[PDB]
């Protein structure tokens, strides 16, 4: 998951011709005041850079409250940035001690005559990208379609042809433009799909997508997912991710390619294949116990990935037993126990550990655990296995 | 000329003679290996670039048409980078090979809507994946990277869009005797060439298929169309006993689970609401997936089957 700053995917916008506010970045209280001076705006927003939510409401160590601030007085902007930068902010979403926050976004204040919501993803029940689009905005749009269904608008886009001017027109007739500013947002959707496409995002969510009193049609905030798998071409985008707010194990088994999704259990579990190793998590709480995450090693797996995992699982307090299951594979079982026994060894590691081996040459794999001495219990199947783990933790 | 002509291209057997793209990598030359023993036809493969040489003693070629017009393969296994792997698709629907399994995992997604597109406007291929295991009749024909072994010729009818948790379902139903018929897997991708039903169709008109084991999990709604169809089809007077398994009960929502599909967003794609809609339809779904193999026995002997 690439996580953009409000600063970059903005950017990324206006580098790609959609209308967003006037905007710098700041590094320093000095910089952030000529950025003030610059933008040469009636009205200045100063906004901390922090991927949490709750910013508004946020408070710094610096004793100032509030991520988010508005001025007139380009010379405000620059004492509020010297109360910000180096600080820790603290919200409603953030670790207990906050955020520290390098940098911040200085724009120029527009108002908001009107906000509506505009979307365009990838949509496998329509195999392809659709606009969606709803004249009720600010709101999030799961809700809308709760009550009000008759007021969210689909078009399907055909990959091929592109999206066609009567589409674009449509959508912001349904939004409720009117007249110039219909053409005007219409323009903005056509722009705001090739830019979906350019950076090969599953989802590119405007909301709101609005006017100004003064008759401008701008993106006011927007949030974007982007396709994992397309990486290799968009090494830049990719780079720009900032994965200081993540959970660090989930950080460091990035770095090996490990998919690892923390959850709150205390019975850790390692398993090669996404399917089998959601059946396992499910498993283990139908047997009343907690997963403590999802690990992923892929189904092809190797005796380092086996290691990697043990010395990640390592990072976890609340890790209590660790259950492997690992079934299919090129590589023989014989060579996956001798990993686990090493890994075992060389980590140090205490915890007792449900191991399920199934495949090419079991026997011997079978034969190398219970020869190790370590605390190994060897299940029959994923059912005696998630028992076994259950009964290998605390209430 | 309809995409839903080609299904039946999807019941690989003793006949089927295979191609293998990315023939010449690492993944292809090893899976080629294990293809070979287990007695596929594999009959050569390409690498563009590489033609006029001969890899595990078999022909390599630069095209796929090339292939298969020197062969006569009726099926192509694709294992080439997802940089290219969408041109290798591509290559092969021109090449109006009948079956494409790949077997790539990480094409983006828009390449898949791309190929897609031009896949739903033909009849003569048909696609299954990417980034699934492939499709195997026991002791006749695997294409994909399924342990051989673990197989047994025999009744059950096996689609799932897992890899590994699908060789838990073949390991359960060939331990309690009751083999299985094809297995084939789709896929965890959200954009992909065969679906649940695609392969419905084929088991439920399939004179040795006497049960079916469909294994899904959270993401998409592939598995409520799944129910629908078996709702229209397999409600009678036809009825072929037909048990579940839906991954990611516990899956917290808008994380993708390892597979690109495999996510709850919107609050759409959750594990219950797959659940209940197969009820409905008819199937037993079994909540453990340890228990897939007894679950579809039980139903055997309910209807005086075994």
């Amino acid at each position: 998951m690439v996580n953009l700053q409000e600063y970059q995917s903005k950017k990324l916008m206006s580098d790609n011709g959609v209308k967003v506010q006037r905007f710098f970045v700041a590094d320093t209280a000095n910089e952030a005041l000529e950025a003030a001076k610059r933008l040469n705006a009636k009205e200045i927003v100063l906004k901390a850079q922090i991927l949490a939510g709750g910013r508004g409401k946020g408070v710094f160590s610096s004793g100032l409250k509030g991520g988010v601030h508005l001025t007139k007085d380009p010379e405000v902007v620059g004492q509020l940035a010297k109360q910000m930068i180096g600080y820790n902010l603290a919200t409603k979403q953030t670790p207990k001690e906050g955020v520290k926050v390098n940098k911040v976004m200085v724009a120029e204040a527009l108002d908001i005559s009107r906000e509506t919501y505009l979307a365009i993803l990838m949509d496998r029940s329509c195999n392809g990208p659709v606009l969606v689009g709803s004249p009720q905005g600010g709101v999030d749009i799961e809700e809308v379609a709760a009550s009000n269904p008759e007021l969210i608008f689909k078009e399907q886009i055909d990959i091929i042809e592109g999206i066609k001017d009567s589409q674009a027109q449509r959508m912001a007739e349904n939004l409720g433009f009117l007249g110039p500013l219909q053409n005007q947002a219409a323009d903005q959707i056509k722009k705001l799909y090739n830019l979906f496409l350019k950076i090969d995002a599953t989802q590119v969510e405007v909301n709101p997508f609005g006017e100004t009193p003064e008759g401008q049609v701008v993106c006011f905030d927007a949030k974007i997912n982007f396709d994992d798998n397309a990486e290799f071409r968009q090494k830049d985008i990719f780079a720009m991710d900032d994965k200081s707010e993540n959970e660090p194990i989930e950080n460091e088994a990035a770095k090996y390619d490990l998919k690892y999704i923390g959850l709150d259990g205390n019975i850790a579990c390692f398993v090669n294949g996404a399917g089998l190793a959601m059946a396992t998590c499910d498993i283990i709480f139908l047997n009343g116990g907690k997963p403590a995450n999802f690990l992923d090693l892929g189904g092809g797996v190797k005796e380092s990935q086996v290691y990697q995992a043990f010395k990640l699982l390592t990072a976890d307090p609340k890790v209590e037993a660790i259950l492997v299951n690992i079934f299919g594979g090129i590589v023989n079982c014989a060579i996956i126990a001798n990993g686990i026994t090493k890994a075992c060894r060389e980590l140090e590691l205490k915890v007792p550990l449900v191991v399920r081996l199934e495949g090419t040459n079991v026997h011997e794999a079978q034969n190398i655990l219970t020869n190790s001495g370590l605390p190994i219990t060897s299940a029959v199947d994923l059912e005696d296995a998630a028992k076994k783990a259950v009964a290998s933790v605390t209430k | 000329c309809s995409y839903t002509a080609s299904r039946k291209h999807l019941y690989v057997d003793k006949n089927t003679k295979v191609i293998c793209q990315g023939f010449t990598g690492k993944q292809g030359t090893f899976h080629s290996q294990q293809a070979l023993e287990y007695g596929t036809n594999l009959v050569g493969g390409t690498t563009p670039g590489k033609g006029g040489k001969t890899h595990l003693g078999l022909p390599v070629f630069n095209t796929v048409k090339e292939a298969k017009e020197q062969t006569g393969a009726t099926a192509s296994v694709i294992y080439v980078p997802p940089p290219f792997a969408a041109a290798a698709i591509n290559e092969a629907i021109d090449a109006e090979v009948p079956l494409v399994v790949c077997i790539t995992e990480g094409i983006p997604q828009q390449d898949m809507v791309r190929v897609k597109h031009r896949l739903l406007r033909q009849g003569k291929t048909r696609l299954i994946g990417p980034n699934c295991p492939g499709v195997i009749n026991p002791g006749e024909c695997k294409i994909g990277i399924m342990p051989g072994h673990i197989h047994k010729k025999g009744r059950i009818g096996i689609v799932s869009r897992s890899g590994t948790l699908t060789y838990e379902a073949v390991h359960q139903t060939t331990q309690v005797g009751l083999g299985q018929s094809l297995c084939v897997g789709i896929g965890g991708d959200p954009f992909n060439g065969t679906d649940f039903t695609d392969c419905l169709e084929i088991f439920l008109n399939d004179p040795a298929t006497e049960g079916i084991i469909l294994i899904g999990e959270i993401g998409g709604n592939a598995e409520e169309n799944a129910a629908e169809f078996l709702k229209q089809h397999n409600s009678g007077p036809k009825s072929k006993p037909v048990v579940s398994f839906i991954a990611g009960l516990t899956a917290p929502p808008g994380r993708r689970m390892g597979h690109a599909g495999a996510i709850i967003a919107g609050g759409k794609g959750g594990a219950k609401e797959k659940i209940t809609a197969l009820q409905s339809a008819g199937v037993v779904v079994s909540m453990s997936p340890a228990q897939l193999g007894t679950t579809i026995y039980k139903e055997f002997e309910k209807r005086k089957m075994l």
